């Protein structure tokens, strides 16, 4: 994710410690939010 | 020029504008707040 001049950007790739082979990422959404953001948290199930 | 919806007898002070901000305002960034500007080194919270 990023928020350069707004325009919230989300990318995602699902590949069926950490894998070493290269992986790409495809944008699904691109929405111009244009707000001030400072902190991040993740929800759970 | 709009002196119709923004003028009437006895005056209208409804609108507002900011002069005291802790720093410069970044483009396209709203800084809505009612926070008293600090002068000197006092943590005064209020008017006066
Ligand atoms: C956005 O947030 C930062 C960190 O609080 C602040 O420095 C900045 O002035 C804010 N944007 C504005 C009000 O232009």
């Amino acid at each position: 994710f990023k928020n350069i001049d707004g325009y919230f950007k989300i990318y995602s790739k699902h590949t069926p410690d950490f894998p070493q082979g290269f992986s790409a990422l495809e944008p699904l959404v691109d929405l111009p939010i244009g707000i001030n953001i400072t902190r991040f948290q993740t929800l759970l199930a | 020029n709009s002196n119709k919806l923004d003028s009437k007898h006895s005056g209208n002070y409804d609108y507002w504008y900011r002069l005291f901000r802790k720093s410069k305002l970044k483009p396209f960034e709203r800084d809505i707040s009612t926070e008293i500007y600090q002068a000197g080194n006092k943590p005064c919270k209020g008017k006066g």
